[PDB]
């Protein structure tokens, strides 16, 4: 069918400036009728797309003027003038000439804000889960940038590899930071033979990893 | 206008399934109604769309006996002989210019494995700071959904809710709320979690 293509994948900006998110066809989008069917619509995570500017520069309702679209035939602009903390998401452009209606692959706002060191919390298994056999320990690293972060778990000192979940959040729209979560599971048994349980991290932001430990 | 959708759906590869698009606020009669598929490595395939006043459609050739749409004011895609790869986030959605609504979507999961209700355990530090942060932890559970708010949802401001990952063959996530050291534990902080899948309220009570 017609394929959408978007530059870049991927796009930091600093909260004031202007963002551009590029959308290209592989056929000319102007249909007989003599109109141009490219869309632009925004997706929030866990959010259905809404859209911001239908053929080319119409504003749809409610949407501020910071956002502008243009382009022509095969080539398209979104441009957004003051890019805003809650601006965050993923820009898709979509076109309707052609039959079967297409969409592009989505452009991710990132937004660049100044370094932020995490807050680390460690807790020691509840006595509920250690009831049912289990003991998972937790790590929060919160509310750090940039999203570049190592963490590793060690058990009286020897360092743990295996059983470890990391997660961590996409970048938050209040204050643009991220977060992340790292697990470490064992058995009720494992757990009960060591003393202390670290969660270490290396960040730029510290030069000396961020260290939170609980002895047991 | 609002078009309002089924949250989700497991089903078991090889049925068929038919989700609901019951559309309100305007002349179903009018608008053509669409549908979309997404997966979750975000990318919007079309599927097709609908005429309600004469029930006339259009179809996308890759999924042309794949969905099958109807009307009545409802709107409805039935899928058939699904697979891992129908496991998606199905939208319905009025696409006309300026006149552009989309539905909540319908995640379906294609799924042999079995419904298993969450194991909610506190996350309580074991103190210091001038504020501590909490966390509940929802472990081993399927189908994915499931939704953790923290005193109903009135304490909203300092959540972090990190995304399921795949334990064992269970999911698994946490939450995290960080709350002034002073009330705690003078005020209790609560993390209820939903799971609707299993028909499943938990309240953790978050104690020292
Ligand atoms: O997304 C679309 N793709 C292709 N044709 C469309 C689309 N939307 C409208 N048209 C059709 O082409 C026509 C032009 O009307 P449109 O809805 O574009 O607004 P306009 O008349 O204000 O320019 C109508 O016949 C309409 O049914
Ligand atoms: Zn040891």
């Amino acid at each position: 069918d017609v394929v959408m293509t978007q530059t870049p994948l991927s796009l930091p900006v600093s909260l004031g400036d202007q963002a551009s998110i590029s959308c290209r066809s592989s056929q000319s989008l102007v249909h007989s009728n003599g109109n141009t069917y490219l869309h632009w619509y925004l997706q929030k995570p866990g959010q259905s797309p809404k859209l911001l500017i239908y053929k080319v520069s119409n504003r749809f309702s409610g949407v501020p003027d910071r956002f502008s679209g243009s382009g022509s035939g095969t080539d398209f602009t979104l441009k957004i003038s003051r890019v805003e903390a809650e601006d965050l998401g993923v820009y898709f452009c979509s076109q309707s000439t052609h039959v079967p209606r297409t969409f592009g692959g989505g452009t991710k706002l990132e937004i660049k804000r100044a370094d932020a060191a995490p807050t680390v919390s460690i807790f020691p298994p509840s006595s509920e889960q250690l009831t049912s056999g289990g003991a998972s320990v937790v790590c929060f690293l919160n509310n750090f940038y940039p999203k570049d972060i190592n963490v590793k778990w060690k058990i009286d000192g020897k360092e743990r590899q295996n059983g470890v979940l990391n997660s961590w959040t996409d970048q938050n729209s209040k204050d643009s930071t991220y977060s992340m979560s790292s697990t470490l599971t064992l058995t009720k048994d494992e757990y009960e033979r060591h003393n202390s349980y670290t969660c270490e991290a290396t960040h730029k932001t510290s030069t000396s990893p961020i260290v939170k430990s609980f002895n047991r | 206008v609002q078009l309002q959708q089924s949250g989700a759906e497991l089903v078991k590869p090889g049925a068929s399934v038919k989700l609901s698009c019951k559309a309100s606020g305007y002349t179903f009669t009018s608008y053509w109604m669409q549908w979309v598929k997404q997966r979750p490595g975000q990318g919007l395939e079309w599927i097709g769309e609908i005429d309600p006043s004469d029930s006339y459609t259009n179809y996308n050739q890759k999924f042309k006996g794949k969905a099958t749409l109807t009307v009545d004011s409802t709107a409805y895609m039935q899928l058939s002989s699904l697979t891992s790869e129908d496991s998606a986030v199905y939208y319905c959605a009025n696409l006309r210019g300026y006149f552009d609504y989309w539905g909540q979507g319908t995640t379906l999961t294609v799924s042999s494995a079995k419904t298993t209700p969450p194991s909610v355990y506190p996350l309580a530090p074991g103190t210091t700071g001038s504020s501590v942060t909490l966390g509940c932890l929802v472990k081993g559970y399927f189908p994915e959904s499931v939704t953790v708010t923290w005193n109903s949802g009135s304490l909203s401001s300092s959540v972090h809710t990190f995304p399921a990952l795949l334990q064992s063959g269970l999911y698994t996530m946490s939450s995290s709320v960080t709350v002034p050291s002073s009330t705690w534990p003078s005020q209790t902080v609560t993390c209820s979690v939903a799971h609707p899948a299993s028909s499943t309220t938990v309240d953790k009570k978050l104690e020292p």
